[PDB]
């Protein structure tokens, strides 16, 4: 119920500003709770400006007008998180939450090490085949994964999953996984994911002849 | 120190309720309001309502009024959540958070408006029609086509199990670094995927064993699966 944007970057060292919107919030008491991945929420500030023990004074607290704003000083691959404002609201007896910002820290661009796997014969023997393709530690986030069978472009047979930023390299991994039936997967030779990104000078390509 | 510590992962049906616990410890349990607060998947954090540990009065969100039954047990100290009736959308995190009350408790009919200052870690709700069911895990052979100067990659495929979660260690605990288990993923079948993936050195490959533990507790299967290159 309060207006956050979705998303705010800053390189190592520089100073993120995460605002919080909302009609005349500066007459009510904010509180920012910070959010790692596959973790619970973590009370960083309340009350505007305090902090409870144990959080750096990196996290400061202001609130004035329609906007409060979460400022983290020399920002770290440890900030890496959602963040979230919150307010109690007197006329309606309700909590509200922000929308969430993600932070994202900044760092140096880094190529994916590829990796492919053929499927197993336990799987094999199922009557399924998957095979896997790995991109690891990889930045920006910004990646394209194309599976190829026998030179053919694949479409609609493969799913993928990307990790958060890494809390101390600030990179991502992914996961792209092409499901073909076993006789499907008989008709065919060659299999191979090609991944474009931006530390990459050029598309590169993994692959197995079966 | 103080910590809240919720109950494990359910699995309803549409219509059906739920019940989880939030247990408290290292402090005065009727001392702090509890909370509790939901995640949907990749979505953001809802209020859903607190109760006073000490009277038992509740104050419900607008949206889970009639639905949502909050309660305790002071003797063991701790907080229910029940919610009725469930749908799709009541697939959650579910979580318990405490708030200070200094008015615990020489006065009534006026709340404090305190900060989460102590979270639970959160238990995962689903709700759906379809059946539990445990996962087939496949190993992800290392190769030289997983081989990068000096490092081998390996892994697990832990695929068509519903519903999430699935716990996924390295020999048994001992393999911590170098460790990456994907975000599982949603396949056209309605059943759940997910990889884990390990980076070692490649000189070990002969000399050192790796296997995957899967514990998939919805449906009690525990499955161990040596990864051989
Ligand atoms: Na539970």
């Amino acid at each position: 119920g309060l207006t956050q944007p979705p998303s705010v970057s800053v390189a190592p060292g520089q100073t993120a500003r995460i605002t919080c919107g909302g009609n005349n919030i500066g007459s009510k008491s904010v509180h920012w709770y910070q959010q790692k991945p596959g973790q619970a929420p973590v009370l960083v500030v309340y009350d505007d400006s305090d902090r409870p023990s144990g959080i750096p004074e990196r996290f400061s607290g202001s609130n004035s007008g329609n906007t409060a704003t979460l400022t983290i000083s020399r920002v770290e691959a440890g900030d890496e998180a959602d963040y979230y404002c919150q307010v109690w609201d007197s006329s309606s007896d309700h909590y509200v939450f922000g929308t969430g910002t993600k932070v994202t820290v900044l760092r140096t661009v880094a190529a994916p090490s590829v990796f492919i796997f053929p499927p197993s014969d336990e799987q094999l023997k199922s009557g399924t085949a998957s095979v896997v393709c790995l991109l690891n530690n990889f930045y920006p986030r910004e990646a394209k994964v194309q599976w190829k069978v026998d030179n053919a472009l694949q479409s609609g047979n493969s799913q993928e999953s990307v990790t958060e930023q890494d809390s101390k390299d600030s990179t991502y991994s992914l996961s792209s996984t092409l499901t073909l039936s076993k006789a499907d997967y008989e008709k065919h030779k060659v299999y191979a994911c090609e991944v474009t990104h931006q530390g990459l000078s050029s598309p590169v390509t993994k692959s197995f002849n079966r | 120190q103080v910590q809240l510590v919720q109950s494990g992962a359910e699995v309803k049906k549409p219509g059906a309720s739920v019940k989880v616990s939030c247990k408290a410890s290292g402090y005065t349990f009727t001392g702090y309001y509890m909370h509790w607060v939901r995640q949907a998947p990749g979505q953001g954090l809802e209020w859903m309502g607190w109760i006073n540990p000490n009277s038992g009065g509740t104050n419900y969100a607008q949206k889970f009024q009639g639905r949502v039954t909050m309660t305790r047990d002071t003797s063991i100290s701790t907080a229910y959540m029940e919610l009725s009736r469930l749908r799709s959308d009541d697939t959650a995190v579910y979580y318990c958070a405490r708030s200070p009350n200094p008015y615990y408790y020489d006065s009534s009919g006026y709340y404090y408006p305190g900060a989460f200052d102590i979270w639970g870690q959160g238990t995962m709700v689903t709700v759906s029609s379809a059946s539990t069911k445990g996962p087939s895990v496949f190993p992800l052979a290392p190769s030289s086509k997983s081989t990068s100067g000096g490092t081998a990659a390996l892994g697990c495929l832990v695929k068509d199990y519903f519903p999430e979660p699935v716990t996924v260690s390295w020999n048994s605990g001992a393999l911590t670094s170098g460790v990456h288990t994907f975000p599982a993923v949603l396949q056209s079948s309605g059943l759940y995927s997910l990889s884990s993936v390990v980076t070692v050195p490649s000189s070990s490959l002969g000399t050192q064993t790796y296997i995957c533990n899967v514990n998939h507790k919805p449906s009690n299967t525990k499955v161990d699966k040596k990864v051989e290159p």
